[PDB]
RNA sequence: AGAACCUUACCUGGUCUUGACAUCCACGGAAGUUUUCAGAGAUGAGAAUGUGCCUUCGGGAACCGUGAGACAGGUGCUGCAUGGCUGUCGUCAGCUCGUGUUGUGAAAUGUUGGGUUAAGUCCCGCAACGAGCGCAACCCUUAUCCUUUGUUGCCAGCGGUCCGGCCGGGAACUCAAAGGAGACUGCCAGUGAUAAACUGGAGGAAGGUGGGGAUGACGUCAAGUCAUCAUGCCCUUACGACCAGGGCUACACACGUGCUACAAUGGCGCAUACAAAGAGAAGCGACCUCGCGAGAGCAAGCGGACCUCAUAAAGUGCGUCGUAGUCCGGAUUGGAGUCUGCAACUCGACUCCAUGAAGUCGGAAUCGCUAGUAAUCGUGGAUCAGAAUGCCACGGUGAAUACGU
C-alpha cells in the first residue's frame, strides 16, 4: 500500500515513502529531531504537508543520501512533494503555488582555469 | 640534523687523512673540500684549510668545534657593506 | 594562436583516432612511443609513396598497422615483396607481431594531407606557390568537394618579409562539429625557410 | 633540450636498472633495527661508494620525443606540448578535450 | 544593469515566527555563509528584546525597524561643476531594508561583549528613540532637507 | 567463402611452396566449403598447419560463433615438413550468386 | 562462477563487445548474469597550450575509460572453451576470472 | 605540473678531444659478467669467464677497443629571416566576396532605412540579386521522466538473525551506464505595420539561448616563444663533452600575487552529525602492537562501485574564557627528533617541548563578484624519492544589491 516519491537537492537523494498513520517521521531509522539538529531543515521538511493538512493523517520512512544538512532537507521535501502527488494527485494545483513540485536544479558551479572560483578572478592591476 | 641513528657523517677520504696526519704527529694544513663533514675530536689540534668555494680558508680545530661541521667555519660570501 | 584544431575537436563525433588500443596506465606511454616511432619509420620510407593516414590498432600482444595511401602499388612494389619486408622492420620496432594492412585512397585531391604534401613538394621544386594553391583548391573542387581552403605562410617567393596567404572556394565550416571537415597542414624546407601549408577539405555534413 | 641530456639521462637509467638489487639489499641493512652496529656502518660506507648515477631519485624524467625536463605527464611520457599535438593528430587513444 | 529588470528571488520565512522580514534580517546579519549561527543571535536578540519591552518577539522588532527607516534619502547627480545631492522618496521594499542594515552596522560598532546582546541593546534604543541608527536616519533625513531645494 | 588472404602471395595463378593443389584448386576447394555462423554476419577465420600430411577443414582454429559442417574437407596436401600455410578467410552472408567481376567495384570498403 | 570485465575507451564499441560476449555465452551455456555496467573512469588532465608563456591558455582533455561486467553462473565444457577462439575486437581489454 | 644531488642551461676548480650522443670503413678483441688500489669524482692501473647464427676459410652481423678523417655537438646569436604553437582586442558581431549597377576615379551599393534581437537575429522595404567566414544550431555537462541491465552498487515488501544489507532473498527505490522522450514562443491572451517580435499565463522538472563548458570570423599588436620542437651567422683541443663542490634560496631596499591574523558571528576543551570528486603496483597500505607525536614494527585487502588513501570541516550540544595585546595572534629563535634520500651545512618537509614579533580592520588610492555567485569551510589530483599558502579539480554552508544610464 506505501505510496512513493523520490527526493533530489543538490548533491542530495532522498527516498520518501508515504504510509496512512499517526504522523512520525524516520529519516535513517532516526527521528526528525535526531536527524536534523536546525529547525530550518525541519520547517522544510515539514513544508508541504503543512500546506496540505495532512500531518497527523500520514507517518512517512525517510532515507537519505549525499549532500549536507539544507540541502538534504531540500531533498527529502521534494520526495514527499513527490509521494503526495503520487497519493492524491489533486493536490497539485497548491504544491506548484507553494513552489515544491520544482527541482531546484541549482547545482555548485565547476572551478573554471583562469579563475580562483567559479566566478572569482583574480586580483587585476594595470601596474 | 641527522638522526642519532645513522650516527655522524665525516667524508671517508677525510677521515682516513685525519687519521694518517694523527700517526705522523704533523701539523701541516690539510686542504679539504669536505664542508658537510663533522668535525670529530680526534681532530682537534690540527689545522685543516676548508674550500669555501673559491679559496681553502684555515680552520685551527678547538675543543668547542667538535659537534659541528668544517663548513660552519668558512663562510662562502662575502659581504663588507652596502656603502 | 586563435583557432582550435579541426580534427581533435571532432573525435567523439565525425572524426576517428588514428592509434586505437585500450591500455593500462602501466604499459599506455611505451605504447605510445612505439607508435611514435613506427609512424615515423613509416613516414620516411614512404616518402615517395603518397601516404595520408597511418592507423595503429594493436589487440593481443600483436600490433596491426593500416596504411591509407594513393598509390599502393609503389608501398606494396611485386606483390607482398615490399609490404612484406615493410612489417618486419614494424614488429622489430614494437617488439610484438606485426600485420600491415593497405588501404586505397580513392580521389587523393580530396584528401587534405596528401593536397598539403603535394604543394610543399611543388614549393620545393620551386614553383609559384599562388598556382600551386590554386591547383589544388581548383582540383578539389572539380573532385566533388563541398569546399575547400588552403593556407601557406612565411617566406614566400623568398620575400624578406614573411607574409600568409590563403585560398578557400565552397564552405568550409569550421564552428560547425558535424561538418566532415578532412584538416590536415605539411612544411615546405626551401632554401630561404619553412613554408607552412595548411589545407582544410570540407566532404559534407554528417546526419546522425 | 640537448642530446647530451638525454644520453646522461639513458645512461642513469641504465645504471639505475644494473645496480637495483644490490643498492636495495644495502638500504634493507641499513634500515633493520635489529642488525649490528658495525655492520649498519658498513652498509651506509658501501652505497657511499656506489656511483650516484645509481639512485632512481637522480633521473629526471623528459619528454620521449623533445627531453623537455619540464610540464611533464606520467601516463603519455610526454611534454605537454607534444601531448597536446598527439591528442589533436588523433594518436592518443581516448583523448579528447573535456568540458563539463 | 542596461538590460532587463529582474525579478526579486524567493526569500523564506524564518522557522520560529514565521516572518520574511525576520529571515531577511537575519541574512542581513549573517556573514561567511553561518546563517545558523546569526540566526541563532538575532533569535537570542528577539528574546531579551522581548523581555525588556513586553510585547512580542516580532512586535517589539517591527517597533524598533520603525523608528530607524527612512522617508527620504539622497543621491549624487552632479549636473554641475560643483556636486549636488538631490533627495529622493526612497521605495518601500528599500526602507526596509536600509533600516536593518543601518540596525546591525550599530550593533557591529557597540562596545558590549556578546553580539546578540549588542544587538537586543541597539533594538531597545531604536524603540526608544536614541541610539546609532536612529542618529544616522536623522543625518540622513538633515541632508534631505538641506538639499530640499533639489526637486 | 569471399575473400582468401594467403601470406607470401601476389596472385591467385601463382604456386606455393610445400602444398599439391595449386592455387586455383585451393580457392575451389574453399568455394566449396560450407560454414554456420550464429551471432555476427562477417567473420574472419585463421586456419594454420605445418607438417606432411593433408590439411583438412578441421584444421581452422575456430571461433565461438562459427561451425565447420565438415571436418573432412579437404584443401591442401602438405608435402615439405618445412612448409607452411596461413591464410585468413571472410566468411559473408547473402543470397543468391555474386560473382567476382560485379564485386570488382560494388564493394565500397577500400 | 566466470566474471569478465570488458574495459574500453570508445563505449559503443565496448557495448559491441558485450553483447557478442553474451551471444557466444547464451548458445553453448545457459544462465547468462548479465551485462551489468560499473562505474566509467573520467581520467582528466590539464596541459598549458602555450610552447612558452601563457599560464590561463589550457587544454582539459579526458580519457573515458568505460567498465562493463559480464557474468556467466555455470560454466558448462562448451562454453567456457568457446571464448578461447572468440577473440573480441581491438580496443576492448576483457577479463575473464573463474571463480 | 615542484632548483639539496640530479634537474642546470650559471660559477669554481679537476679532466676529455671524431668525442657523452649517430652513420662509415680499417683492423685489435665475442659481447657482457663479476671483483682490486689511487682519486672529490671524472678516470687510470689489475684478476676470472666466453668464441652464437656460417665459410672453392682475402671473413662476417650484434657489442667493446684504437687511429685517420668525413662528421657529430651547441639551452650559442637573430621571434626584426621563419614554421608551428600562444596571448590580445573579444565570444566583440562583425569581416568579406561574386555578378549587377552608380561614379572619370580612389570607391560606393549589397552591409544603409522602419521595426526587432543576445546576435549582419529575424521580418518589411529598397539597384540590388546571391554567396561565404562568423551569430545560431550540431558536441560535452547539468535539471525531469521512461526502457534495458542489476555486482563489487541498492534494501520497499518478505523470512532469519551476532540488530552490521550481514544472509536467504528481492528486484522495487537510490545509484550505475547505454538507449530513447522532453522546450519549439509549440499552446492561450493582448500590443504590433495583415509582420518579425514583444508583454504577460497555462501547463511543465525545466520558458523564452533553461544553468555551465567547448567552440575565438577577417584581422590587429615586425605582441610572445630560435631555451619544447622544427627551421633560413658564429664556435669546433672549444660558445662541444664528463666530474666534484658551489650558485639559481644572496639582501640597505621598491612593486606584484597569495596565506595567516588582528578575535567573542570568536579561541580552547569534550561529545557528535551530513559530502562530492579523485588517486593507487619500484603504488595505496586496514587491522593489531609500540611511540606524547611526526612515525616505527608486523602485515591483510586491492590494478580496485569490492581494498587502501579516508576521520570531511564549517555545523550541532554541553562547558569554559569575558574585551585584555588576552586562554587573540602566531612570526622568530633554542633544544630534541621523525621520514624521504648516496646526501637535508649552504637548502627539505613534518613532529614534540620551550620561546610568544608585528598586528586592535590598514594613507593616497585600488580589485573581484548579479546565485548555488560572492563570502566562508574543508576534500582530492597533477608534477613528485622528498619538497605547496601555488595551479587544476570537488562538494559543504550560503548572502547582499541592481532605482536606473
Amino acid at each position: 500500500n506505501q505510496y512513493y516519491g523520490t527526493g533530489r537537492r543538490k548533491s542530495s537523494a532522498a527516498r520518501v515513502f508515504i504510509k496512512p498513520g499517526n504522523g512520525k517521521i524516520v529519516i535513517n531509522q532516526r527521528s526528525l529531531e535526531q536527524y536534523f539538529g536546525r529547525e530550518t531543515a525541519r520547517m522544510v521538511v515539514r513544508q508541504p504537508l503543512e500546506l496540505v493538512d495532512m500531518v497527523e493523517k500520514l507517518d512517512l520512512y525517510i532515507t537519505v543520501k549525499g549532500g549536507g544538512i539544507s540541502g538534504q532537507a531540500g531533498a527529502i521535501r521534494h520526495g514527499i512533494t513527490r509521494a503526495l502527488m503520487e497519493y492524491d494527485e489533486s493536490l497539485r494545483s497548491e504544491l506548484r503555488k507553494a513552489g515544491f513540485v520544482t527541482r531546484d536544479a541549482r547545482q555548485v558551479e565547476r572551478k573554471k582555469v583562469g579563475l580562483r572560483k567559479a566566478r572569482r578572478r583574480p586580483q587585476f592591476s594595470k601596474r | 640534523p641527522r638522526s642519532l641513528k645513522k650516527g655522524p657523517f665525516i667524508d671517508l677520504h677525510l677521515l682516513k687523512k685525519v687519521e694518517k696526519a694523527v700517526e705522523s704527529g704533523d701539523k701541516k694544513p690539510l686542504r679539504t673540500w669536505s664542508r658537510r663533514s663533522t668535525i670529530f675530536p680526534n681532530m682537534i689540534g690540527l689545522t685543516i684549510a676548508v674550500h669555501n668555494g673559491r679559496q681553502h680558508v684555515p680552520v685551527f680545530v678547538t675543543d668547542e668545534m667538535v659537534g659541528h661541521k668544517l663548513g660552519e667555519f668558512a663562510p662562502t660570501r662575502t659581504y663588507r657593506g652596502h656603502a | 594562436g586563435q583557432k582550435v584544431h579541426p580534427n581533435g575537436i571532432r573525435l567523439g563525433i565525425v572524426k576517428p583516432w588514428n592509434s586505437t588500443w585500450f591500455a593500462n596506465t602501466k604499459e599506455f606511454a611505451d605504447n605510445l612511443d612505439s607508435d611514435f616511432k613506427v609512424r615515423q619509420y613509416l613516414t620516411k620510407e614512404l616518402a615517395k609513396a603518397s601516404v595520408s593516414r597511418i592507423v595503429i590498432e594493436r589487440p593481443a600482444k600483436s600490433i596491426r598497422v593500416t596504411i591509407h595511401t594513393a598509390r599502393p602499388g609503389i608501398v606494396i612494389g611485386k606483390k607482398g615483396e615490399d609490404v612484406e619486408k615493410l612489417r618486419k622492420v614494424v614488429a622489430d620496432i614494437a617488439g610484438v607481431p606485426a600485420q600491415i594492412n593497405i588501404a586505397e585512397v580513392r580521389k587523393p585531391e580530396l584528401d587534405a594531407k596528401l593536397v598539403a604534401d603535394s604543394i610543399t613538394s611543388q614549393l620545393e621544386r620551386r614553383v609559384m606557390f599562388r598556382r600551386a594553391m590554386k591547383r589544388a583548391v581548383q582540383n578539389a573542387m572539380r573532385l566533388g568537394a563541398k569546399g575547400i581552403k588552403v593556407e601557406v605562410s612565411g617566406r614566400l617567393g623568398g620575400a624578406e618579409i614573411a607574409r600568409t596567404e590563403w585560398y578557400r572556394e565552397g564552405r568550409v565550416p569550421l564552428h560547425t562539429l558535424r561538418a566532415d571537415i578532412d584538416y590536415n597542414t605539411s612544411e615546405a624546407h626551401t632554401t630561404y625557410g619553412v613554408i607552412g601549408v595548411k589545407v582544410w577539405i570540407f566532404k559534407g555534413e554528417i546526419l546522425g | 633540450a640537448k642530446q647530451s641530456m638525454k644520453a646522461r639521462e639513458v645512461k642513469r637509467v641504465a645504471l639505475a636498472d644494473k645496480y637495483f638489487a644490490k643498492r636495495a639489499e644495502l638500504k634493507a641493512i641499513i634500515s633493520d633495527v635489529n642488525a649490528s652496529d658495525e655492520d649498519r656502518w658498513n652498509a651506509v660506507l658501501k652505497l657511499q661508494t656506489l656511483p650516484r648515477d645509481s639512485s632512481p631519485s637522480r633521473q629526471r624524467n623528459r619528454c620521449r620525443q623533445t627531453g623537455r625536463p619540464h610540464g611533464f605527464l606520467r601516463k603519455f611520457g610526454l611534454s605537454r606540448i607534444k601531448v597536446r599535438e598527439a591528442a589533436m593528430r588523433g594518436e592518443i587513444p581516448g583523448l579528447k578535450k573535456a568540458s563539463w | 544593469p542596461r538590460r532587463r529588470v529582474i525579478g526579486q528571488r524567493k526569500i523564506l520565512p524564518d522557522p520560529k515566527f514565521g516572518s520574511e522580514l525576520l529571515a531577511k534580517f537575519v541574512n542581513i546579519l549573517m556573514v561567511d555563509g553561518k546563517k545558523s549561527t546569526a540566526e541563532s543571535i538575532v533569535y537570542s536578540a528577539l528574546e531579551t528584546l522581548a523581555q525588556r519591552s513586553g510585547k512580542s518577539e516580532l512586535e517589539a522588532f517591527e517597533v524598533a525597524l520603525e523608528n530607524v527607516r527612512p522617508t527620504v534619502e539622497v543621491k549624487s547627480r552632479r549636473v554641475g561643476g560643483s556636486t549636488y545631492q538631490v533627495p529622493v522618496e526612497v521605495r518601500p521594499v528599500r526602507r526596509n531594508a536600509l533600516a536593518m542594515r543601518w540596525i546591525v552596522e550599530a550593533a557591529r560598532k557597540r562596545g558590549d561583549k556578546s553580539m546578540a546582546l549588542r544587538l537586543a541593546n541597539e533594538l531597545s534604543d531604536a524603540a526608544e528613540n536614541k541610539g546609532t541608527a536612529v542618529k544616522k536616519r536623522e543625518d540622513v533625513h538633515r541632508m534631505a532637507e538641506a538639499n530640499k531645494a533639489f526637486a | 567463402v569471399t575473400e582468401v588472404e594467403i601470406d607470401g602471395v601476389l596472385h591467385e595463378y601463382s604456386t606455393k611452396e610445400g602444398v599439391q593443389e595449386d592455387i586455383l584448386e585451393i580457392l575451389l576447394n574453399l568455394k566449396g566449403l560450407a560454414v554456420r555462423v550464429q551471432g555476427k554476419d562477417e567473420v574472419i577465420l585463421t586456419l594454420n598447419k605445418s607438417g606432411i600430411g593433408p590439411v583438412t577443414a578441421a584444421d581452422i582454429t575456430h571461433d565461438g560463433d562459427v561451425e565447420i559442417v565438415k571436418p573432412q574437407h579437404v584443401i591442401c596436401h602438405l608435402t615439405d615438413e618445412n612448409a607452411s600455410i596461413s591464410m585468413r578467410i571472410k566468411v559473408q552472408r547473402g543470397r543468391g550468386y555474386v560473382p567476382a567481376s560485379t564485386r570488382i567495384h560494388s564493394e565500397e570498403d577500400e | 562462477r566466470i566474471r569478465i570485465r570488458l574495459k574500453a575507451f570508445d563505449h559503443r564499441l565496448i557495448d559491441q563487445a558485450t553483447a557478442e560476449i553474451v551471444e557466444t555465452a547464451k548458445r553453448t551455456g545457459a544462465q547468462v548474469r548479465g551485462p551489468i555496467p560499473l562505474p566509467t573512469r573520467k581520467e582528466r588532465f590539464t596541459v598549458l597550450i602555450s610552447p612558452h608563456v601563457n599560464k590561463d591558455a589550457r587544454d582539459q582533455y579526458e580519457i573515458r575509460t568505460h567498465l562493463r561486467l559480464v557474468d556467466i553462473v555455470e560454466p558448462t565444457e562448451k562454453t567456457v572453451d568457446a571464448l578461447m577462439r572468440l577473440d573480441l575486437a581491438a580496443g576492448v581489454d576483457v577479463q575473464i576470472s573463474l571463480g
